[PDB]
Order: structure tokens, then sequence, then C-alpha cells
């Protein structure tokens, strides 16, 4: 078994093993996560 | 070149902000775009005007439009005024000294609400960025930020230091604990936005988007984890539009309470809080009526709950104004009458008095006692002009023509007219002629202060343009009926002379200063030049993507400028009609372009609120003038060229006048600070029987622990080798103190194991040689708690792997 | 948008909408202003010749050629209220959850985090609840809270415990929660829960890895014992 994508559409699950529901995240946490994803897709 | 600077600004009575009333009907403080006006209601004259400084057009002046005032709050006792701007800046103003005392910058958007505390030492601000910040006036710092709301802060209530209730555009009502800086309660006030909030003792009223208005009781000391705010009942106001502001006022003599719900429409609805004895009297009566009707007691109880709101509240009276209302405020409460002051979106101040006796008012409608209207115009100015003497400025707007003194800035005369589109003085400065949208031509006399003549059938459509020859005897009028008509002035009345019928609608007509050319702009993106003497077609100018909106001809009749809705200024030569240059001047449609007299330099104004100064020979922009908040509709240049007057959509007439450590070393420093404190406390405690740590607010063990965590693991092993042996004994003492804190031990148990074993391994030889008995006890101790913590984790791991294995066995047995 | 001939068409909601029936048996509610199919009602298996509306379409009756009536009742107002009440409840739970964590009421905050499905908050509740116990598994109250969990909550909780276990920095919280579940539930019942076994498939290999580690750390800890005997000499 290996940690993959979040099964629910409202949650972010990282390969680190930490799950993050979008509801609980602050606006500041969501912004940096979005920018982090933007960096990941850019190099991809 | 010379610089143009804003000499004066006038024509605004109340901008898009609230109004603050101060007792002496007393004075009123209203916003005028970037400046604040103080009016005297009785006289209707401007008392003082607050301007920070830095007039637009100066070199030191900023390069963007100034921030407009959005909210005004004045602490009556301390004689301070707080002003919030559209950029999120709060400026505390000394009303007596008329100067800025403090400047706060903590909001990223426009300020929606300001509120002094009762004592006047702390200021609370809410902004469109959804943050509430509490400022310390004495300390000139932001104490803390309240960041739960997800939209603009519409309203909030804080009458005590302990608690704060806040409303936002996301539809939530939130109770704050000012001592913990946290939100305790959250309820959905309305299905959409929530716009109003007023609190009186336990009673609390909020308004949503629709006509529904909710009632809540505020039991602050409930302390159940819920129910500090409980909804009681819903009452529907007459106005279906959103309710913006709610305000309570109490009559000291009779203890009666009144409030209004300022609507987005032209209505203010006032209400009355029934006294308890009235509620008890009514409750008994309505019970009798329902009981007589044969209803059951349970039904009667439910009905009372359904009609609960009606018991406390009584619709008192509704104020109707001719214009949409921007803000309102209670002025005076008395047994005889109740008074309100409001500002409209159409640039005026209105004062209303409500005489009443007992439950109901005496008069069917409120009494409009005072109004401030003379120094402004209700609708935006569509055209302006300057008299040949450069003393009178005529500003034509929809429904009124007003005339000003450029020196005193005071309107001299007002004339009622139609939807005026173009105005121009006749020579001598004693007459004005208007072109209305209805096709009417109106002529006015200043000395008579009345209209001389009206031509109802001057044109079949809007008279978009109108111009005069240099002699002043001939008038050229262009209209949307696709005709140019020439008129003569004979002793004064206007006589039709000729008609020139063109192929499309006419937007601008200009006559050359030498009276030789006549330039006409058409809706087909072309400008046609005629010979005025013979009316023979001469040239046609092509090159504009969109229709030409303004035309002007140089003083020597060589160049002609055309500005269009395609954002381009094109300079042409009248000799052959060739385009000398096309300038991408503005970011929106360019409405007016004028030559400076006796020079080829010209001005340009556009819908993007910018007035630009250009060089007609070098084709370069000399100066950008950022003063208007919205579209600039009209522009005018003095005959001398000394000043330029511009009027905008914001009701303002502005006059421009010509003037490091590495890993291991950080650990060594951390050990010195932490263990110096630990040893100091140990020595202090034995006898009884720092700045860095206090700033970070961490116990010495945690301060060292955090330093260990930050060290990257690839650097960690090499960082520990650099440490001397003297710091190793310090390290062992730190591990010993950590062992007492079981919470800290297990949180970072693997890390302490890796570090502790590496230290012992690297310098085992020196450790054993030391004959310190105290060190022996530490290692004996550090061993025991280290084993127990490790074994506890291993015991859980060993237990689970066997249990989970057993679960597999039973599922396999039952399913195979 | 109709797959077959349209047999009936009537206006509902005054000018706003239009409802139509077709031989395909499908009743489509359209928006007159935008001309888009807002909803499709499929309760018939044959052509619809008759369609009657009452109270501006608040009640609609359609008769199949087979002889089946469908008495449609408008329920937009009813559905929005259910959403509003659901939304109102969710806002209360969020605020109550935050208050419990700040107060440190981990036993109550645990229940809310499970219902709201907030993993980070659930991890913090369990992590810091464990920290206090350091100073049976978690607490007498919180163990009871875990015990009363139903099958759906257990599967969700074990999924989190599975993911936390993979990371060596967070496995400790996972092991104790699993230990609490095994110690406060019928093991027979846990097996029957569908999908529980596949979740338990993933936990065991990582648990063995964590067990091989830590055990080595116990071996390394005996360097201290060798230090003490040398000092005794």
């Amino acid at each position: 078994y290996n940690v993959g994508k979040a099964e629910k559409d409202g949650e972010i699950r990282l390969k680190n093993g930490v799950a993050m529901s979008k509801e609980e995240l602050t606006r500041e946490d969501k912004n940096r996560l979005r920018r982090a994803l933007k960096r990941k897709r850019s190099k991809a | 070149y010379q610089r143009f600077e804003q000499a004066a600004a006038f024509g605004v009575i109340a901008s898009n902000a609230n109004c603050v009333w101060i007792p002496a009907p007393g004075q009123l403080i209203t916003s005028a775009l970037e400046d604040v006006n103080i009016w005297d209601i009785k006289t209707g004259d401007l008392v003082s005007k607050l301007s920070d400084g830095l007039p637009p057009g100066a070199s030191d002046a900023r390069g963007a439009k100034p921030a407009e005032c959005t909210y005004l709050e004045a602490h009556k006792d301390t004689d301070l005024l707080a002003v919030g701007y559209a950029d999120g800046v709060i400026k505390v103003w000394d009303l007596m000294s008329k100067t800025v005392l403090l400047n706060f910058n903590g909001h990223k958007a426009a300020i929606t609400l300001l509120q002094f505390d009762g004592t006047g030492t702390r200021l609370i601000s809410g902004s469109k960025d959804s943050n509430i910040i509490v400022w310390d006036l004495v300390g000139e710092v932001g104490l803390y930020k309240l960041r739960s709301h997800k939209d603009s802060i519409t309203g909030f209530w804080c009458q005590g230091e302990d608690w704060l209730i806040s409303t936002s555009k996301d539809g939530m009502i939130k109770l704050w604990d000012l001592k913990t800086h946290q939100c305790i309660e959250t309820h959905i006030a309305h299905t959409g936005e929530c716009w109003g909030l007023a609190v009186k003792d336990d009673l609390l009223i909020t308004t949503g988007t629709d006509s529904q208005v909710k009632i809540w009781k505020l039991d602050i000391e409930n302390d159940k984890m819920g129910g500090k705010l409980t909804e009681m009942g819903i009452f529907e106001k007459q106005s279906k539009q959103r309710g913006l502001k709610i305000e309570f006022i109490t009559n000291s003599s009779d203890k009666t309470s009144f409030f209004y719900i300022q609507n987005a429409d032209k209505t203010i609805e006032t209400f009355r809080i029934r006294k308890e004895e009235e509620i008890a009297r009514g409750l008994k009566k309505r019970e009798k009526r329902l009981k007589e009707k044969g209803l059951t007691e349970e039904e009667i109880a439910k009905s009372i709950k359904e009609s609960y709101s009606s018991f406390i509240l009584h619709p008192f009276q509704t104020i109707r104004s001719l214009y949409k209302i921007k803000s309102a405020s209670w002025t005076t409460v008395s047994s005889s009458k109740l008074e309100l002051v409001l500002t409209t979106s159409s640039n005026t101040i209105e004062y209303y008095s409500i005489p009443y006796e007992k439950r109901d008012p005496t008069s069917p409608a409120p009494l409009k006692t005072h109004t401030i209207e003379l120094q402004g115009q209700r609708t935006d100015v569509r055209s302006i002009d300057i008299s040949d003497d450069n003393k009178l400025l005529a500003t034509a707007s929809n429904g009124s023509l007003k005339i000003w003194n450029i020196k005193t800035h005071k309107c001299i005369r007002t004339f009622e007219c139609g939807y005026a589109l173009t105005c121009k003085f006749l020579p001598g400065g004693l007459l004005v002629i208007l072109g209305t949208r209805n096709g009417e031509l109106q002529l006015f006399d200043l000395a008579s202060s009345s209209l001389l003549d009206t031509i109802e059938d001057a044109h079949d459509a809007a008279i978009w343009s109108l111009d005069l020859t240099s002699d002043g005897k001939r008038l050229v009028t262009g209209s949307a009926d696709k005709t140019v008509k020439f008129w003569d002035f004979k002793v004064l009345k206007l006589h039709h002379d000729t008609t020139l019928e063109l192929t499309d609608d006419i937007l601008c007509v200009r006559v050359s200063p030498d009276d030789r050319y006549l330039a006409i702009s058409l809706l087909d993106n072309t400008v046609k030049v005629f010979f005025l003497d013979s009316m023979k077609f001469y040239l046609s100018l092509y090159g504009h993507k969109l229709p030409v909106l303004s035309i002007d001809i140089s003083f020597d009749s060589k160049m002609i400028i055309t500005s269009s809705a395609d954002k381009n200024i094109k300079i042409w030569g009248l000799d052959f009609g060739d385009c000398h240059k096309s300038l991408f001047a503005h970011q929106d449609s360019i409405m007016n372009v004028k030559f400076l007299p006796q020079s080829h330099n010209f001005f340009s104004c556009s819908k993007d609120a910018v007035v630009k100064y250009w060089d007609g020979e070098k084709f370069e922009c000399i100066q950008k003038l950022y003063a208007h908040q919205s579209e600039v509709w009209a522009l005018a240049v003095a005959t001398d060229g000394g000043f330029v007057v511009s009027s905008s959509h914001d009701h303002s007439i502005r006059i421009w006048e010509e003037t490091s450590l590495k890993a291991g070393e950080r650990l060594m420093e951390a050990l010195d600070l932490g263990i110096a404190e630990i040893e100091g406390l140990e020595a202090y405690n034995r006898d009884m029987k720092n700045a860095v740590l206090i700033a970070v607010n961490k116990t010495p063990e945690q301060y060292i622990m955090d330093t260990l965590l930050r060290i990257r693991m690839s650097q960690l092993e090499d960082a520990l080798m650099v440490m001397p042996f003297s710091y190793v004994l310090k390290f062992l003492k730190f591990i010993d103190t950590v062992m007492q804190n079981k919470t800290l031990l297990h949180s970072h148990l693997p890390l302490i194991c890796k570090n502790l074993f590496f230290i012992i391994k690297f310098n085992h030889k020196e450790l054993v040689s030391q004959k310190n008995e105290e060190l022996k006890l530490q290692i004996n101790r550090v061993k025991t708690e280290l084993r127990s913590a490790l074994k506890s984790t291993e015991d859980d791991l060993g237990f689970n792997v066997q249990g989970l294995k057993f679960v597999k066995q039973q599922w396999n047995l039952r399913h195979n | 948008g109709h797959t077959n001939a349209v047999q009936r068409c009537s206006f509902i909601n005054k000018q706003k909408q239009l409802i139509s029936c077709g031989a395909d048996g499908l009743i489509k509610i359209w928006d007159c202003s935008s001309g888009e199919c807002l909803k499709t009602l499929d309760g018939h298996n044959n052509r619809l010749w008759a369609l009657s509306t009452m109270n501006d379409g608040d009640m609609i009756v359609s008769a199949d050629a087979d002889g089946v009536f469908q008495f449609w009742k408008d329920c937009t107002e009813q559905e929005i209220e259910e959403e509003q009440e659901k939304a109102k409840l969710q806002v209360e739970q969020e605020q109550s959850l935050q208050n419990y964590m700040s107060k440190g009421d981990w036993t109550n905050a645990f229940l809310l985090a499970m219902t709201l499905d907030h993993p980070m908050r659930l991890f913090n509740v369990l992590k810091r609840a464990l920290g206090e116990s350091r100073s049976v598994i978690f607490n007498e109250e919180l163990d009871q809270a875990i015990s009363i969990l139903n099958d759906e909550q257990l599967i969700l909780l074990m999924k989190r415990c599975r993911d936390w276990n993979t990371n060596a920095k967070t496995h400790t919280i996972a092991q104790r929660t699993i230990r609490c579940i095994l110690m406060h539930h019928n093991i027979a019942k846990l097996s029957e829960i569908p999908g529980m076994v596949k979740i338990v498939d993933a936990i065991i290999p990582y648990t063995q890895r964590h067990f091989t580690r830590v055990d080595n750390l116990v071996e390394q800890s005996y360097i201290l014992d060798y230090a003490l005997v040398e000092m005794d000499k």
C-alpha cells in the first residue's frame, strides 16, 4: 500500500500521509497549497 | 514647460460615505471625495474643509488617483475624527487643529466601518477585506486582528471591552472574545448577505437582502457554549430592498426607544420599541381576542410566538425622499418631535423632523426643515464653459444650469432646463445658450436671471453639439437628426438661416478661430471639414476605428485634433488632411480635447478619470493629472490659457492653474542560553530550600529542542562533531531535563535517541575518563527513562501487529 | 433536446418556465428566457398525450399511454430549506469544534472531528490528547468515545490510521488509536465490516517496519550501560 490522492473531492492527501479537508484549511493555507501545486505542474 | 496644479475643487456636498452629526440643528460632517466637509445645517454654508495636502499635479504628488473617504467617525468627547479611505488607510484628524494626528495602515481594501470605544483610547475598524483590527490610539499600533469572516464587514457592535458582535457580507453573525482574540459563536443571520446590525441591551436586530428582519436576544453571560445569541422572531418591513443601517436612540425623559432601517431605495422606515407594560397589556388583550374566537390554549400560545415580533415593535413612520438615500443619522430625540438627517446619492443633505404624541405621529409625512443644495448639482455635468472674461463658469447638467464664480467658488445663479448636453457663453459673458437632448435650444440671461427664448423645434433629436463663430453673430448646431443648422442673433432672438443635411448622426461641430473652416464629426467614424464662407465640402478625415467624440482646431488654423472612442488622439494638417501622428493617449474613450490658446499644446480628458497635458509639436505627454474618481465628462480652457477647468462624474469641479551561523554553532549558542537559565533556576531553588526566551515565549528546554529540529539531518551528525566536550556535558544535562517532561520526551523520542547515541559514540573515551559522580547519576537516570519510553512505544507496536494479524486469520477462516 | 416528437407544452411559473412532454416519455422543464433544460422528469415508459397543470405548475399531472399517472408536486422551497438547515447545522459544528480544541476538551472535539471529517483537526486532537496522557490508552472519557463509534466511523478512522502509519514521524498516534480500537471493541464485529480487512492489510507491514526500528534503538541504548560500567572501573 502507498498513500495516493485523496478519495474525497473535498480533501487534499499528500504522499507524506497527511490529509487536509478544504473546509478546515485557512485562506492562507489554501493559497500556498495552490501555489505549491502550480510549481509542481509547471515543471511537470 | 510649466506645471499645472489643482488650484481648487468644489461642487461636492456628500460623496459615497456616511454622515456624522455633531451638536452645537448643529453641524454635519460629510465626505467630499478625498476631503471632508463640515457643514452648518442652519445656514447651509461650508464651515471648514479637511485636506491632507499634496495637491494633484505637484512633482511630489502621487501618480495614481487619490483614495476617497468611505467612513467618518467622530468621538464627541475627545474632539477627534477618524477617516477611513478606499485604500484601507485610517487618518485620525484633530478637528480643532484641522490636521492629521495619526496614520494607521493595516487594511488591504476600503474601510466599511469605524467605531471609537466608549473611553476613546481604542479604535475598531472593519474593511472590505473581511478583517477587524483594533487600534491603540495612545500606542499608535494595531493590537490584534480578528480574521474569521469570509467577506466584507458590514456592521459590528462593541460597547464593552469583553465582547464584540460582528456582521459580514457572508451572512454570518459572530461573537468575539476580546480577551482571547477568538470567535466563540457563529450563526447564519440571513440566507444571503447580512447588511444591518443594531443592538440595544439584550435586543438585537439584523437585516438581510430581502424584507425579512430578524430579532435576537443577547444573553452574554449564558456561558452554555451556545445560546448567547438566540433567534426570537422575524418581522417583514415594507421595503423589499436590502436594509443598510440600523440605529437606536432613546428618549431620556420617557425611556422610549426608536430606530430606523435605512433602505437601499428612497425610503427610511422608523420603528418604535413598545414598553413592557404595553406588551403585557397587548398580550392580555390578544389572548382575549383569540380566546373569544374559540382557539385552544396551545394554539393561542403558538400564535403568540408567531406574532411575537409585533408585540415589541410598532411601525412608526416612513420617510420618503426624492433621491436615493446614501446615509442617515439620528440628530435629536425629544418628547415633542424626532429628527433625522440624511444624505442622498444625488449630492445633497436633507433634514427631517417628525412631530409625535404618544404612540403615533401627529402628521402624515415628516417635515423637511432644512436642505443644502445650492453649492452642488444633482446630476453629472455634461458640458462646461468659461466666459471670455475668465470669471464665470457655466455648468450644464440634466435638469439645472448653474453658474459659478471661479474666485469664490460659489454658485451665483441657477436655471431650470432640460437634459442639457452642450453649453456655451455668448460674447460679453452675459448670456448662455444650451442644447438639450429633446432638440430644444434654450437661451438664458444672467442679469435677468431668467430664460429669454426657447426654440422647441430646433432639432428633431438630441443637439449633441453647438458652436459659435468668432464674431458671435452666427450659431452652428449639430444634432442626431443628421442636420447642421445655422442661426443668427438679431435683436435677442434666434432665426434659422440654413440647413446642411448629412448622411449620419452628428457628435461634434467646431468652428475655426478664423471662421474659415467648420469641422463636423459623424457617427460613421469620419470628420468632414467645410468652408464656412461658402459651405463647400473641403476634406474628409479617415482613420478612427470608432466615432470621433471631440474636435479642436489650432489658433492659427493649421492643425486639427480629433479624439475618439477608440482611445486614440490623431493630429491632422488642414492643408491636405494628412495625419501627422496618432497617439494612444488614454485607456478609455477620450471625451474632450482642447488647444491651449496661442499654443499647440493641448489637454485631453477621458473616462478613465485622467487629464493629460500634451505637447502638440513633440507629440509627448507633459503631465498626467490624477484627481478625479470617475469619468471626466467635460473640459474647458481659459481664453488666457491660465487655467483649465474639468468636471467629472463624481460631481466635482476641479480647477487646474498654471504654476550566517552554521549548524552546531547555533546549537552551541542555544545550549549556552538554555542551560545558563536551567542552572540559574536550579541554584536559585537550592538556595531557597532571559530577554531572548521571554520574547520567543518558550521554556529553555523547548528553545534548545527547536534548534535541534531545524538542523537538517544531513548536517546534524557533522554539527555534533564540531561541538567541544564541554558542550557535550551541557548536552547531557539538557537531555536530563527533557526526561522530566514526558510530553516533550515522547514527541521527539527518535530524535533524542539519534543525537544522544551519536554524542556518546563520538567521544566515548573522554566521557568514561571523567570521574564526576554527578555525571554518572545523569547517565544512570537518562538510561532508565529512555528505556521505558522506548519500551512503551515498542509494546504498543508489538501488541497491534499480533492483534491485526489475528483479525486477518479470522476473516480468512470464515471466508475460505 | 427531445429525442422524439413533443406532444404537449404548457407554461409554468408564469413567464419563467415551460414544461413539455414527448413520445419519449420524458417531461422536460425549460427556461423560456434562456431556453435551457433545467430538469428532466422520467416516470413513464410510453408516450404522454395528456399533461395538466394547476396553480401555475405547482401541481402537474401526466398520463402515460399505458395508463399511469404521475402527480408531480413542486418542492424547490422544501429542498432549499433542507439545505439551509443542513448548512446551519454545519456552521454550528465547526464553531463548537474550534471552541473545544482551544478549551482542550479533546473527548468532545474528537466526536465533532469524526462527523465533520476534518483530518488535520482529528490528528491534532489525538496527538495532543496523547501528550496529556504521557504526563487507559488516551483517557477514560475519550476511550469511551472511540468505543461507541459505529461501523462507518470506524472505517473512516482506520483509513486515517492507515495513512498516518506510513510516515515514521506520525505512526505513534496511529498505533495507540488502533490499540484503543482493539481494546474497546468486539474483534469479531471488526472483521465483518466490509473493507476493514483491506485497510488492515496495509497497516501490518508498516507496523512491522516500525517494530524492527525502535527495537534497534533499544539495542543502541545499551551504549549507556557500557558507559556506566567503564565509569565504575
